[PDB]
């Protein structure tokens, strides 16, 4: 969208992923799976909380009767009433549409971005010991077992380690 | 009173809304001035008056 990762190179999303937003797909010899990445999953849980938690519990208000009752010479008193009541009502329902509307797109703009720079956090990790394959997607050069993948999970990947083998399968590409 | 319009003396003016099956009562001896038309009207609700020379 905004960034170009959700409806953008990332053509759609992973039903078969169930522990939680954002995740992995691998596909080593051992096998395939999905997983989630609980840091940017749970961040994202604590900050879309705190929004609406925000836009909830910031409503104060007092103990008040709105309704106002009045005889046939207070017409004016009357109108006054209805001034201030329709006021009141016209300015909530304006601020209140808007506010959900912009703060909706800001929502998706926000996960759009924690994609990207998950996508990203990746990469820089795989510089030449991968090649940007398809859409959210790296295929290596050295094979790379559940330890190694579970290690690209957790931040953790030691490149020179697999940087030899790599710069071999690389060449004849 | 002070001449306004060359007059020394006033009328006070007055009025009042009679809703359907209501009767409304004169009685004077004197310094009435009664009244001649009336207007049955419907109400209308929420407006106001404007004073322009537009």
């Amino acid at each position: 969208g905004l960034f170009g990762a959700i409806a953008g190179f990332i053509e759609g999303g992973w039903t078969g992923m169930v522990d939680g937003w954002y995740g992995y797909h691998h596909q080593n010899e051992q096998g395939s799976g999905y997983a989630a990445d609980q840091k940017s999953t749970q961040n994202a849980i604590n900050g879309i909380t705190n929004k609406v938690n925000s836009v909830i519990e910031k409503m104060n208000t007092q103990f008040t009767a709105v309704g106002k009752e009045f005889n046939k010479l207070e017409r004016r008193m009357e109108n006054l009433n209805k001034k201030v009541d329709d006021g009141f009502i016209d300015i909530w329902t304006y601020n209140a549409e808007l506010l959900v509307l912009l703060e909706n797109e800001r929502t998706l703009d926000f996960h759009d971005s924690n994609v990207k720079n998950l996508y990203e956090k990746v990469k820089s990790q795989l510089k030449n010991n991968a090649k940007e394959i398809g859409n959210g997607c790296f295929e290596f050069y050295h094979k790379c077992n559940d330890e190694c993948m579970e290690s690209v999970k957790n931040g953790t990947y030691d490149y020179p380690k697999y940087s030899e083998e790599s710069k071999l399968n690389r060449e004849k590409i | 009173r002070p001449k306004v319009r060359d007059r020394e003396g006033r009328i006070n003016y007055y009025w009042t809304l009679l809703e359907p099956g209501d009767t409304i009562i004169f009685e004077a001896n004197g310094n009435l001035i009664a009244p001649r038309y009336a207007f049955a009207l419907s109400r209308g609700f929420g407006s106001g008056i404007i004073n322009s020379n537009a």
